[PDB]
């Protein structure tokens, strides 16, 4: 049904660049045993000379 | 820390009234490290890295002039020999074939050749001499020669295989691409001698050009030519620069006839050797790391070539410094790193520093790091099971001491034959002077500003020190020197080790040699029963109780600590915990009917079967409470 | 690891299916058809509640067709970060969809199409923010997620394959002629790869551009590319021949794998442990569609063959990697995979589970108590093998750089005890009650760690020589006589044998070593000496030994199962059929009954008489008296917040005999219960009968059961009990005798007379509860002071 029907990526002649909704973002939650990987935390030294 | 010479070969064939000399200019080193190359006037020398001998006889007559540079191809299959005969040869190499080395392709410039470089990826050759620079590609076999306005001195290819850097004695440093176009040009006022590219690193992943100018300065340049602003100054003019594998170290040579080591930031660590002449070329041995391999990799290998005609080999060994107080083990990782490990969950915590750490001492929920002329202290949040380290205080005062310790609101430093007490602010507080060098010190618990300690001297006399007393208390006397001391849980006995690996047990109430043992490496007291002694020799660890035969285990390692039903064994730089069965001691105590001590031993976490056993004998022998 | 088949989705409209993409976060499998038939749908759950679904699922949740097309579709890709779905056709029409919160409705959100050009392969960035589109002409267009074109460059050489780095900073291109080029993110050429895989097929003079087309290039995401010490993660395969595997783009020491199969698609694991190569094989004499699984090192773990004599096109993995979808002709086959899943179960209730990290080099071992719900964690760098005993577990790890393997013992907590080092490769490890035996390809090593009856042979003092706790190591073909104590430098491994060993089994006094050619050697534990040589037609795979050493089970490599009766220098094969078996376990108490697990179905078999199957998606832990324990490790891996409950993971299944015994106990009377239970005469049945008898306030039956069980302590207990007056003190003393005290305290409280409860608590030895009870209760000073002194002593000790 082509809700928008617009050419993008500079494929056509007339500039008809279109906007994509990027609100709904789906992320992966790290496993708990995978979350124990960060036991080796890096601590920098205070270098204020 | 320790630097040891391995093998030295001297070439004394000085030829007066002849332009051929005995100097050595460059020393090419193989990626694997099983073979080494050197260049002398009218000759090329091949050596074995581990032992000093000529695997192949010296080749003469191939080039009628001196040899300026020798380099591998990062794969151990090719040589490039540039000579003052205005010619560069490339030779094929393979150890297994009957002709080990043979010329492959020869080309010539218009003038003398001065420097050469290889491509890590495509194995292309870039040779620059006076008035000309040429590029050689193995596939096409067609060289590209181009003219320039003054003689290039040094060349170096980037580790990505894309960029190229060259320097000129007129002060011009040029950065080009594989197409040899003027990507970047920088003009200086002093000659350019040594350049290199920082190795790729997952932490950094950016390549910069490190160039040492003759105005006593070392400079870092970006790809676009914009300086990073470091411009670190030097006392002596640098000559050669080499980066170790993975970009961890930097070997610098030049004036003052000294070969020194530095961190990539610029922190001085050690000086390798002083030959008493200019060192033309110094090289580091690359290492190959397996997938997930475990190794300390403390060993380092350097090869030096001097002006008089000595090609020397040196080995660098890093000592181990560590601290263990309770539930924590803080040991020095690869230089300028501290790793704290817990024996329960084997979890590690890393602290990264820029300067070299000299001593690590950990007190109750407090760790002390002794950087060069700097002191850091970190505390711990006790409520959380995981530790959180925050810098409560920092000390800028420069202090030199082979042994450093931290106690509640105070610090102790041992230097030569003196012990200095430092406040947390930094100002010196008290001094103690002894006859000979203080070898080992042990700290015992106590009230703040009132912590006592034990001190052993090179003469052997064991002394006691209190913070406020300012008067040493002579504990005892020993004829041989003292290396390590330990105190019992109740402070009833004391174990002392001499230089001959002899262990002696002295009673504090009466000064008598109750126990003597030969060939002992380390020893430890129990912290709960006050009587068990665990001493580890080179191969076997023995646990001894009061008037009991020793228990043998044939466990590989050295004993560091003893806890209730736990012994700590350290191998190389990794640590492990091993449980012990108390059934033998329980049985022996049941033999002589001292049920109280037997119950105390069985309280150390013994299996329930021994518990019911001991209860049975306690009921039998009319002891209802036990 | 094992693979088998599952539900088979039928044809949509009798059309060829050639592209299937499986989402990783939410399960939305999308398949393309022939006449513009695109279908995205949800798949059924592998496991539901704690039993089989009465409805058996059987419901396609979405199953909606999004045609919009007149031509065919052969490129369908899912964007993992968002809901976008990209699909193209043969006419160069790129269409991107998105999900709207309505009645499972998808509407186009990108409609672009470039004429007079042919699309070859589109690709999405691992971060999901960049899309690369390429054509046969050579033009490469890179775009964001918004719609602003990054750059549209033109390349002289033709292109065939496109690949994205994990960091999205560099590009890998492959030409139809066959060669790999690396470019920057700004379309700038860096270098060309050199291929060592294609040997004797390429032109000897020039190797950069052979005449073999590229099949598939795959780079595993989440993998380091600026390092050299890591398992390989980049694979390049050709149309038919060798596949080449790299740890980095600049590597020059390849890993080669050779397969006799027409490679078309190679896909990596979600965790990167194994990768699957699909295609057609002619080894069977004709064309057979097969999918081969290979490890990160490359070992050809398994090969799955579809029933149809046709081609397998396209492979997709699930988010968790437990299921795989193949588009074969007009159907979407679903293959179920059970991985190795290194786990160990003790007899004390502690379960040790090994979990692989994303680094693929380091592992975490978890010790979970099934009773107290205590969880302990340890981190082990390298893991080779894990085994369990009644009260101890054996861990076999590898040290890299010394070619050595360390075996160590750990208790329930996990404290190492008596760790040893060997130079023998652990091909197959086992460990009995009193020994640990590890077998390499050609060597056998045995170690005694317990004494003859029950002791630890590590802290011993008597005479000088070694009596107990000695290590032996010998060779398989010759040197049948056991050797003396070896060393990590004295012992030699170089000699090799023509007949390698596959599986080893151990018992209390017997040892069995299998051979690939079909020979089984028997050894005695007091002094190792060969006695018998059993013959089997096919090479064994798993192998299992019965209690008392009377029978054994042989599982072939193809999955076939049979029963072998061990007799002096003989061979008796009991006919049992039951092909395609996976797991077999003999009972440690009953000499005959056993359990075998076949294609997600369990069977309890006694005297060659199987029973009804039960659907189960778990692994068998142990088979105790008329009971089998199973634990769902997949749910353990998928724990949301960090709490493990014994009522959700652990399940117990009772045998039909025990069920019938409980049935007849609960409906019928006591005397016929005794009469029917005398024949079996088992400890568990007597125990349960006695518990039932005492629960009903019956002592004659209880004392009879205890007398039959030969338990003196329980008889003393009952004798002490019988001299009681009230009807409630007996209940309380019995219930506090069993294992539980809180209900006894409550019944004391409702009966009142609290000093009885105080006396019970003080004799039981719990002092904190006594102190809590005394406080603000009566105010008597003397017993409070005594209890506080006792509690202080308890804390001090």
């Amino acid at each position: 049904m082509a809700a928008k029907g617009k050419q993008g990526w500079g494929f056509g002649g007339k500039d008809q660049n279109v906007k994509i909704d990027t609100s709904q973002q789906d992320q992966k939650k790290q496993n708990i045993w995978e979350q124990n990987n960060e036991d080796l935390i890096f601590v920098p030294d205070l270098t204020q000379e | 820390m320790k630097c040891s010479e391995l093998w030295t070969e001297i070439i004394p064939k000085n030829d007066p009234n002849s332009n051929i000399t005995n100097q050595v200019w460059s020393c090419s080193f193989n990626n694997d490290g099983s073979i080494l190359l050197a260049c002398v006037g009218d000759a090329i020398l091949v050596y074995d890295s581990f032992t000093g001998n000529l695997v192949n006889k010296a080749i003469r007559g191939g080039q009628k002039e001196q040899i300026n540079c020798i380099k591998f191809s990062k794969d151990g299959k090719r040589f490039a020999t540039a000579s003052n005969d205005k010619t560069v040869w490339v030779w094929s190499f393979d150890v297994n074939k009957n002709p080990k080395l043979a010329p492959e392709v020869k080309y010539s410039h218009t003038d003398k050749v001065l420097c050469l470089a290889f491509n890590p990826l495509t194995h292309q050759i870039f040779s620059g001499g006076a008035q000309d620079y040429a590029l050689w590609t193995p596939d096409q076999q067609s060289i590209e020669k181009s003219k320039f306005k003054d003689k290039i001195i040094t060349c170096a290819w980037s580790w990505d295989g894309l960029y190229l850097g060259f320097g000129t004695m007129g002060g011009i440093i040029g950065i080009r691409n594989r197409a040899l176009e003027q990507l970047a040009e920088i003009q200086r006022s002093f000659p350019i001698w040594c350049m290199d590219w920082t190795p790729i690193t997952p932490d950094y992943q950016n390549s910069v050009l490190v160039v040492g100018v003759w105005e006593q300065s070392i400079a870092h340049y970006n790809i676009q030519g914009q300086q990073l602003g470091s411009d670190k100054k030097l006392t002596y003019d640098p000559i050669d620069i080499n980066f170790s594998t993975q970009g961890e170290f930097l070997l610098v040579s030049g004036t003052n006839n000294k070969c020194t080591l530095y961190t990539r930031e610029g922190g001085f660590l050690i000086d390798v050797a002083t030959k008493n002449d200019w060192v033309w070329n110094n090289k580091l041995k690359p290492v190959i790391k397996e997938a997930g391999s475990v190794a300390v990799q403390d060993q380092l290998h350097v090869a030096l070539t001097t002006n008089d005609g000595e090609i020397s080999m040196f080995k660098i060994q890093q000592l181990t410094v560590h601290a263990l107080e309770g539930d924590k083990y803080a040991y020095r990782d690869n230089l300028t790193d501290i790793v704290v490990q817990s024996m329960s969950s084997n979890q590690r915590i890393r602290l990264k520093c820029k300067e070299l750490v000299k001593n690590i001492s950990i007190y109750k929920d407090k760790l002390a790091a002794h950087l060069t002329e700097r002191i850091l202290i970190y505390g711990t949040s006790s409520e959380d099971s995981q530790m959180k380290y925050k810098l409560h205080k920092r000390i800028v005062k420069k202090v030199e001491a082979h042994i450093l310790e931290i106690v509640s609101n105070h610090l102790i430093a041992c230097v030569k034959n003196k012990v200095q007490l430092y406040q947390l602010s930094g100002d010196l507080e008290k001094e103690w002077v002894f006859d000979s060098r203080v070898n080992c010190i042990k700290i015992i618990g106590g009230m703040p500003n009132k912590e006592g300690a034990y001190v052993g001297l090179k003469n052997g006399q064991i002394f006691k020190i209190f913070v406020d007393n300012s008067f040493p208390i002579p504990i005892l006397n020993h004829n041989i020197s003292i290396k390590n001391i330990d105190a019992s849980q109740k402070r009833k006995r004391l174990a002392v080790v001499d230089k001959n690996s002899n262990l002696t047990v002295y009673d504090l109430s009466n000064k008598e040699q109750v126990f003597q043992e030969m060939n002992i490496v380390s020893c430890a007291f129990n912290n709960n029963f006050d009587d068990l002694l665990a001493f580890s020799s080179t191969d076997t660890t023995f646990i001894r109780c009061s008037n009991h035969p020793p228990l043998s285990q044939k466990i590989s390692g050295q004993v560091v600590g003893f806890k209730a039903n736990k012994l700590f064994v350290l191998n190389d730089n990794v640590m492990s915990t091993i449980d012990v069965s108390m059934t033998q001691t329980m049985i022996k105590y049941l033999e002589r009917k001292e049920f109280q001590s037997a119950y105390e031993i069985s309280l150390l976490g013994v299996t329930d079967q021994d518990f019911l056993y001991l209860g049975n004998e306690a009921l039998i022998a009319t002891q209802f409470a036990i | 690891m094992f693979v088998f088949l599952s539900k088979k989705i039928g044809m949509p409209n009798n059309a060829k299916i050639e592209a299937v993409c499986w989402n990783k976060e939410q399960g939305w499998i999308a398949a393309g058809g022939e006449k513009g038939i695109l279908k995205v749908l949800k798949i059924e759950d592998q496991r539901q509640k704690d039993g089989s679904n009465p409805t058996t699922t059987g419901q396609l949740l979405v199953n909606n067709t999004l045609e919009y097309h007149t031509s065919n579709v052969y490129l369908v890709t899912w964007n993992d970060r968002y809901r976008k779905l990209t699909s193209v056709e043969e006419n160069g029409i790129i269409v991107v969809w998105a999900y709207f919160r309505e009645l499972q409705l998808w509407k186009e959100e990108m409609i672009n199409d470039r004429k007079k050009s042919v699309v070859r392969d589109l690709k999405w960035s691992p971060d999901g923010q960049k899309v690369c589109i390429a054509y046969e002409d050579g033009a490469v267009i890179v775009g964001s997620v918004e719609g602003s074109p990054l750059w549209r460059k033109e390349f002289p050489h033709k292109l065939a394959l496109i690949e994205w780095s994990p960091d999205s900073k560099m590009m890998i291109f492959g030409t139809p002629e066959g060669e790999v080029r690396v470019y920057d993110s700004q379309g700038m050429e860096m270098q060309r790869l050199k291929i060592h895989c294609l040997q004797k097929l390429i032109d000897p003079s020039k190797s950069f551009s052979p005449d073999l087309p590229l099949a598939a290039i795959d780079w595993f995401p989440q993998a380091k590319m600026y390092t050299d010490d890591t398992p390989p993660g980049l694979c390049i395969a050709y149309q038919c021949g060798r596949v080449q595997l790299m740890k980095n783009e600049k590597d020059d020491e390849p890993v080669l794998i050779d397969t006799m199969m027409k490679i078309f698609t190679v896909k990596w694991n979600p965790s990167g442990s194994m990768f699957a190569i699909s295609g057609t094989q002619d080894e069977n004499g004709e064309l057979k569609g097969v999918v081969q699984f290979y490890s990160n090192a490359g070992h050809h773990l398994k090969t799955l063959r579809v029933p149809g004599s046709d081609r397998v096109t396209g492979v997709s993995w699930e988010g968790s990697g437990l299921r795989i979808a193949m588009a074969v002709n007009q159907a979407i086959f679903f293959a179920n995979i059970k991985p190795d899943h290194k786990w160990a179960y003790m007899s004390d209730g502690t379960l040790a589970f090994a979990y692989q990290k994303i680094d693929r080099v380091e592992y975490t071992i978890i010790f979970w108590d099934t009773i107290n719900n205590k969880k302990n964690l340890k981190f082990v760098k390298n893991l080779c093998c894990l085994r369990a005993s009644g009260d101890l577990c054996c861990i076999v790890t590898e040290l890299i750089g010394y070619d050595l393997w360390q075996i160590d013992l750990c208790n329930s907590i996990g404290s190492p005890i008596d760790s040893k080092q060997i130079n023998i490769y652990p091909n197959a490890v086992t460990m009995t009650k009193t020994h640990i035996i590890v077998c390499s390809q050609d060597h056998v090593y045995a170690w005694q760690y317990k004494n003859q009856v029950e002791r630890l042979t590590t802290f011993e003092q008597q005479t000088g020589l070694r009596r107990v706790g000695r290590e032996q190591a010998w060779f398989i073909d010759k040197e049948n006589d056991s050797n003396n104590q070896y060393d990590k430098d004295t012992y030699d491994v170089e000699p090799q044998s023509e007949d390698v060993i596959c599986t080893v089994a151990a018992n209390e006094n017997f040892l069995l070593v299998a051979r690939i050619s079909g020979t089984i050697n028997v050894y005695t534990f007091p002094h190792i000496s060969l006695e018998n040589k059993l013959h089997i037609q096919t090479r064994p795979s798993q192998m299992s030994l019965n209690k008392d050493a009377t029978r054994l089970a042989i599982i072939d490599h193809n999955g076939n199962l049979n029963i072998l009766k061990i007799t002096p220098q003989g061979d008796e094969l009991l006919p049992f059929e039951k092909k395609e078996c996976w797991f077999v376990k003999y009972s440690d108490d009953i000499p005959e009954s056993f359990v075998f697990m076949e294609r997600s179905r369990m069977y309890i078999v006694n005297d060659q008489t199987p029973e009804e199957p039960i659907i189960t998606e778990g692994y068998i832990c142990q088979y105790k008296d008329f009971q089998v324990k199973i634990v769902y490790l997949d749910d353990i891996m998928k724990s949301p917040d960090g709490v493990l409950r014994k009522e959700e993971l652990t399940l117990e299944i009772e045998a039909n005999i025990l069920k019938d015994i409980k049935d007849q106990l609960y409906k019928k009377s006591m005397q016929e219960m005794f009469i029917v239970i005398k024949q079996h005469d088992n400890d568990c049945l007597w125990r349960v009968y006695a518990k039932k008898a005492l629960e009903d306030n019956d002592f004659d039956s209880a004392e009879n059961a205890f007398v039959q069980c030969k338990d003196y302590a329980s008889l003393k207990f009952l004798q002490r009990v019988r001299e009681l007056d009230d009807r409630e003190r007996q209940r309380a003393e019995i219930q506090c005798y069993f294992n539980k005290v809180e209900e006894a305290e409550e019944i004391y409280n409702k009966i009142e007379r609290r000093d009885l409860s105080i006396q019970m608590r003080m004799k039981l030895g719990d002092w904190a509860q006594v102190v809590d009870q005394i406080r603000e209760g009566t105010g008597q000073d003397v017993e409070l002071q005594k209890a506080r002194l006792e509690l202080g002593n308890y804390y001090a000790e």
